[PDB]
């Protein structure tokens, strides 16, 4: 309850960032009409 | 001048990200010639579903003019209310404008009195006739002069923060 | 018939004489426009030099602008293109590529940039931005023969074109509902006598207007062109971008928000912070699994960076653009520091990728020193300049009410300093059987020397000396 | 007097350590000489303005100066002097100069490291020196670059996670600190706000006294560890090269313990008096928490760490409490643990690297070899065990008569907590004789080949017996170190208000 | 939409003076005139009987706007600069005016789905230049 827990969260704090970074990393990549599909879903919505 | 009934006290901060106690004012309200408006602001000044003072700011502050405040909604002058509704029309005119200090119900056109107070620090005889008189401050004065003479942007706002931290009613 | 253009005017002169030596000489060119060019850019900042302590003296029947803080960010974009030029120099020299319309489309570049930083016109403002962009997908795709150079051309011009057009169509929705008018000052007058204003409409040429801002200054939700186009292009104009884009988009936001939107500054202060608080986060994640250094330059210098400067904007009464000057005057010696020893370290090997620069501090010192402290400093740690501008950045800010910005900000820093330790660590390191053949031949050894220590102790003096500096910037009102 | 002194104190070192550098002179030989006599000459400064230009008579500020610096946001040079700070400065200049001492033989690089070291110095001075607040953080995070350089240099198997874990960690640490920074330096700038000395007067609102002094108060459960905030000590701890671990275990766990004495107790007093008992609870439950963890471990320099991290409850425990002695108690621990957990982790450091086994299990009979090395191995665990007559004792002992005596409690919790902090006298020994036993005692294989296997030298023993020294004179007369006269003005703001 | 809430004072004035166009009135004169040029004044502007619609104050900085060529109210152009038998206002002067509906937006009101001012009225200001 030392190493398995507080270190556990210690680290899930600073390992979830080393997962979300290549999650988020890998959404469109390329593919222009990816780009521009994905700028104009913003401008849409922040029509709101 | 007339009598007395109830008896507010308010808090005075400045400071901007939050406000330092300076002082504390003192004010009367002639719950006898007015009784509706007095009514209104002694139960604004307390609590009654939380359309208090509690947090305002005094969004603007005329040199030599006036010092207005309540709106406890927006910061602007725009917001802001009252218990019987939003808005009420005028009570009555007996009380008048004497000297340094009064209140009166800032208006925004006549009948439309709301959360908006304001105090003079300065004799005003040609406003009345369209302004309500319902409270004069017996202590605090130079708190009030002080906050009077606070420095002002463009739009006539204090360049620091004059909030009142807390408010309440303290009887005789 | 006015001098107000004449720090322009200079400009113009030496493109006109830059365009001509091509035409007429034959073969003296090459370290002689090198200098000639730095002659034009100096005698404008001479000549900016002059107007300091100046009237808000309105412009050619009312066109771009003079003023005070205007003239600031005059000055500053001519700084940057003074400390680039040197870096796109050599590079270009050693790619046997026609230099001298490269020089000529930098040129023409900051003059557009400089243009901008007035332009209260509503048409100036629009063409500016174009002087500038068009200027702009010629030296990002100028390598025609590599392939990259070219996927950062279209995905580059497609989305330059789709931002300026939704600018422009926001501007003609300002016009229409504003009765006609195109003068930045006077259209809360001309939206008052007609009295569309509070009405929809307006609210619509809001968000058409702040969405192509963003793009051009490039924040989270529309960062997407931005890694791309700083890998595929050479990394001088990385640099020259990276540094004066951002100046001349900063210079003309604060003046087209803070002009003709009294009102709705409720409607738009939340806005920019959807924007920050965003811009400071997408913009960090990603730079930590980056192994590009251009593309992870792209993520933190500028995906995160373009953050604390906004960080103000929104917190401004006045009180506060001093702040914003002072941190865009730490960041372009920050920025470009590390730029120009990025630049000599590539050309003295060869390589991009973040694996190659082990051992370094073995090899050559010095350089891998001058590329420590800026990357350090971008990191803004106590002594050195970048934590004084994220602190008065803050003081002022937090000293304005908003809390939930102040603290993103601060974590993502802390955050931030993840990778620029990484690097920091890749330099020293002795292990022998480890670094790769890159540093291992590196003959070790003027101008980009030069470009670059008289940029890096830029990145340490002025965090301690920030009085002076503090004391200037606070004549700012517009 | 108005001669500076404490300038002279903070910048002599980091100055007179940058001619290390633009010096082609050699490998490593003239660069350990020139570091040396600079701290000697920094030490014998140091005693030198202790000695005939100080008091121990008045609860002011001595040798106090200011300057203008950024004039913004007003900061200047303030420095001064003080009773808290005097015996942290002093145990500072001599522990860091015996460590640059430790760190003898390195010729790794040996031109970046004693400069480094320098330059830590210079800031655990500047920190221990400080007056403004703002300058006070300045010193607090100058120094974490050079110590982050020392990990990932010098040290350890895997130095890399351990260094960049505290890093993140530390600098994560200090957000709070600064947020508390922000938060009083903006309530009403115009009177001086950014001068330490100058704070004692104010009068904060409900509901922001909290908040202040819990972004102070998480900054330096960071720094110094406690339970829910100490995962990071075992790991930049059990790979640091001993030379910089004796300062780091030593002095920058102390710096925790000093801010929170000077910036809490002193400027909030009913931010801190409404929250004593939980701070009091959480040093009783470490005591023992530390130690039940600490022998579980199996290598011992990360039982080493723990034993070091179990001590630092009876500095808490002396915080809360609040009485003169129960203060004045944890003042002298930090001292008497300065001493001892770095002299600790010396002789780890170098009974390991002499026989690169880290694991407790196959440390053979290292008696036979090197005898020397086991007396004043033993000699300090038991200093460490509290025994009577060594220091590590009467801190602990002033310790409980703090908490005895103390006022804000009525004898329900009073004894319960006392109990349980009896409890680590049974459970410490259990951990440290566990190691002594291990690695120490019975006969290994026939070590008879004098190789790889030398008794400590000259410089080592002497770095031992010139450390354990002072640890028998304080434990035998323990006056040497209550040189405290600020206590009876800093315990008086607090003394009468409600509850 | 329509009217919204405000609060202020007028600073009684004396008798207005129509002057065969408008409705005119002076309160103080101070410094110096302005010819076709920007200017930067500060209004409040009442309804006929009592009520308030906007108010420069209402925002930060009081609005800029061009007192020469035809940009503004035609009321205003000529009670801010000089109508034909009026004196202008000075720099820091300050005056007060009711426009009759023939120089103001005349009989046809400005829509928003909702008029945002009553269709042909006749307003009321108290104009402070800066």
């Amino acid at each position: 309850f030392d190493k398995g827990v507080i270190d556990g969260i210690t680290n899930g704090v600073g390992l979830a960032s080393f997962c979300i970074g290549e999650e988020i990393k890998y959404v469109g990549g390329g593919r222009i009409s990816s780009y521009l599909f994905f700028f104009l879903c913003y401008v849409s919505v922040f029509l709101f | 001048q007339s009598k007395v009934t109830n008896k507010v006290y308010f808090d005075i901060n400045i400071g901007n990200p939050v406000g330092k106690n300076v002082g504390r004012i003192v004010i009367g309200l002639y719950g006898d010639d007015v009784p509706q408006t007095v009514e209104n602001f002694r139960a604004l000044c307390t609590g009654e579903k939380g359309f208090g003072y509690k947090g305002s700011s005094f969004h603007r502050v005329i040199k030599d003019f006036m010092i207005q405040g309540g709106d406890f909604d927006k910061g602007n002058g725009t917001g802001g209310k009252s218990i019987y509704g939003r808005t009420f029309k005028d009570e009555n005119f007996q009380l008048v404008h004497t000297g340094p200090g009064v209140l009166s119900m800032a208006n925004a056109g006549p009948n439309t009195n709301g959360s908006q107070f304001f105090i003079c620090t300065v004799k005003t005889p040609w406003l009345d006739g369209r302004h309500v008189v319902f409270g004069q401050v017996l202590e605090g004065m130079d708190i009030v002069r002080m906050i009077e003479s606070s420095e002002t942007d463009r739009g006539d706002r204090p360049k620091k923060k004059v909030v009142i931290s807390e408010c309440g009613e303290l009887p005789v | 018939n006015g001098s107000f253009i004449f720090p322009e005017c200079i400009l113009i002169f030496g493109l006109i004489l830059l365009l001509m030596i091509d035409s007429t000489s034959d073969q003296k060119d090459r370290p002689w426009f090198y200098f000639i060019s730095s002659t034009s850019l100096v005698i404008s900042i001479t000549a900016l030099l002059f107007r300091w302590r100046e009237e808000p003296i309105i412009s050619f029947s009312g066109n771009f602008q003079t003023n005070n803080f205007n003239e600031i960010f005059q000055f500053l974009i001519l700084l940057c293109s003074t400390l680039c030029i040197p870096l796109s120099v050599e590079y270009i020299e050693c790619t046997e590529m026609a230099i001298t319309e490269f020089l000529l489309f930098v040129l023409t570049a900051t003059l557009g940039g400089m243009f901008l930083c007035g332009a209260n016109d509503l048409i100036t403002i629009f063409v500016a931005p174009e002087c500038f962009s068009l200027c702009s997908y010629l030296l990002s795709g100028y390598t025609k023969r590599d392939l990259r150079s070219n996927e950062a051309t279209m995905k580059y011009l497609l989305m330059g074109g789709a931002s300026s057009s939704i600018l422009v169509h926001g501007f003609s929705w300002l016009y229409g509902s504003s009765g006609g008018e195109i003068e930045l000052q006077e259209i809360v007058n001309g939206l008052i006598n007609t009295q569309m204003y509070n009405s929809p409409g307006i609210s619509i040429a809001l968000i058409s207007i702040t969405v192509g801002l963003g793009f051009k200054l490039s924040p989270a939700p529309f960062h997407q062109w931005t890694p791309d186009v700083y890998e595929g292009s050479p990394t001088p104009v990385v640099a020259f971008l990276s540094v004066t884009s951002k100046v001349a988009a900063s210079a003309s936001a604060t003046r087209i928000l803070d002009i003709p939107f009294y009102f709705s500054s409720n409607e738009w202060h939340l806005l920019l912070e959807i924007l920050a608080i965003l811009s400071m986060i997408l913009g960090n994640l990603l730079a930590i699994t980056q192994t590009s250094m251009k593309r992870m330059l792209a993520y933190s210098s500028i995906g995160q960076i373009g953050y604390v400067i906004i960080g103000i904007i929104v917190g401004d009464s006045n009180d506060g653009y001093a702040s914003m000057i002072t941190y865009m005057l730490f960041y372009i010696s920050m920025n470009l520091g590390t730029f120009a020893c990025i630049v000599l370290f590539g050309l003295r090997t060869g390589t991009d990728n973040i694996r190659d620069y082990a051992g370094l501090y073995m090899k050559d010192p010095f350089l891998a020193l001058s590329l420590a402290l800026c990357l350090l400093s971008l990191g803004g740690l106590p002594p050195l300049a970048g934590f004084f501008g994220k602190l008065y950045l803050f003081w002022c800010g937090w000293q304005a009410g908003l809390y939930f910005l102040v603290s993103i900000g601060l974590l993502t820093s802390v955050l931030s300093i993840y990778y620029y330790l990484k690097i920091i660590k890749l330099l020293m390191t002795g292990r022998n059987q480890e670094i790769t053949p890159y540093v291992r031949n590196y003959r070790r050894s003027n101008s980009i020397e030069l470009s670059m220590t008289v940029c890096v102790i830029a990145s340490t003096i002025p965090g301690i000396s920030m009085n002076p500096i503090l004391a200037i910037a606070q004549d700012t009102l517009f | 007097s108005y001669f500076p002194w404490l300038t002279i104190l903070v910048v002599l070192p980091i100055f007179a350590g940058s001619l290390i550098f633009f010096l082609p002179h050699k490998g490593n030989k003239i660069v350990r000489w020139y570091t040396i006599s600079i701290c000697l000459l920094e030490f014998l400064l140091m005693t030198y303005a202790f000695c005939y230009h100080f008091q121990l008579e008045d609860p002011l500020i001595q040798l106090k100066e200011d300057y203008k610096w950024i004039d913004v946001f007003d900061f200047h040079w303030r420095l001064g002097i003080d009773g808290l700070s005097l015996g942290s400065i002093l145990l500072t200049g001599f522990i860091t100069t015996l460590a640059t001492l430790a760190a003898w033989p390195i010729t790794r690089n040996s031109r970046l490291f004693y400069f480094l070291m320098l330059a830590m110095y210079s800031g655990q001075i500047g920190l221990f020196s400080s007056r403004d607040l703002l300058l006070f953080f300045i010193m607090w995070e100058l120094e974490l670059i050079p110590v982050y350089l020392l990990l990932s240099m010098w040290g350890g198997k895997r130095r890399l996670y351990s260094a960049t874990k505290f890093i993140l960690y530390t600098a994560g640490g200090s957000i709070f600190f600064l947020i508390g920074v922000l938060g009083m330096g903006l309530y009403g700038s115009n009177e001086p706000g950014l001068d330490l000395e100058r704070l004692i007067n104010q009068s904060y609102p409900a509901t922001l006294e909290i908040l202040l002094y819990f972004g102070f108060l998480i900054a330096y459960a960071v720094k110094l560890p406690i339970i829910p905030l100490h995962t990071w000590l075992p790991d930049t701890h059990g790979e640091a090269h001993y030379s910089t671990c004796m300062l780091l275990a030593g002095i920058l766990l102390k710096m925790g313990a000093y801010g929170l004495i000077r910036i809490n107790m002193e400027l909030l007093p009913h931010a801190h008096y409404l929250f004593s008992p939980w701070l009091v609870i959480i040093g009783a439950i470490q005591i023992i928490y530390a130690a039940s963890t600490s022998l579980g471990q199996r290598n011992f320099k990360k039982r080493i760490a723990y034993s070091s991290v179990s001590h630092m409850g009876f500095i808490i425990i002396g915080i809360g409490s609040i009485t003169n002695i129960g203060l004045n108690g944890a003042i002298l621990q930090i001292l008497s643990h300065g001493f001892i957990g770095a002299t600790l982790f010396f002789l780890a450091g170098t009974a390991s690297d002499r026989m690169r086994l880290v694991y407790l299990e196959e440390l053979g009979g290292i008696s036979i070899p090197m005898p020397k090395i086991f007396t004043m191995f033993s000699s300090f665990s038991m200093a460490s065990l509290a025994l009577p007559g060594m220091s590590g004792f009467v801190a602990e002992l002033v310790v409980f008569f703090g908490l005895i005596t103390s006022p804000k409690f009525l004898l329900m919790p009073k004894a319960l907590i006392t109990f349980v902090m009896a409890i680590g006298m049974i459970l410490t020994p259990i951990y440290l004789l566990s190691m002594l036993r291990q690695m120490f005692y019975g006969y290994k294989l026939f070590n008879v080949p004098n190789a790889n296997f030398v008794d400590s030298g000259p410089r080592e023993l002497f770095i031992l017996i010139c450390i354990f020294l002072p640890v028998i004179g304080i434990g035998i007369y323990p006056d040497f170190v209550l040189s405290l006269s600020v206590d009876r003005v800093e315990a008086l703001l607090s003394n009468y208000y409600p509850k | 939409a329509r009217a919204a809430l405000e609060l202020h004072r007028s600073l009684c004035p004396l008798l207005v003076s129509p002057r065969e166009l408008e409705f005119l009135q002076v309160r103080d004169p101070s410094f110096c005139s302005v010819s076709m040029v920007v200017t930067q004044i500060h209004y409040t502007a009442r309804f006929p009987d009592g009520t308030v619609f906007d108010s420069s104050y209402k925002r930060g900085r009081p609005l800029t706007m061009r007192i020469g060529a035809g940009k503004i109210l035609r009321g205003l152009q000529q009670g801010i600069g000089g109508g034909g038998g009026v004196t202008p206002m000075l720099v820091g002067g300050k005056r007060k005016l009711m426009i009759p509906p023939i120089l103001a937006y005349g009989p046809e009101p400005a829509g928003c789905f909702s008029e945002a001012v009553f269709a042909q009225a006749e307003m009321n200001f108290c104009a402070l230049a800066a």
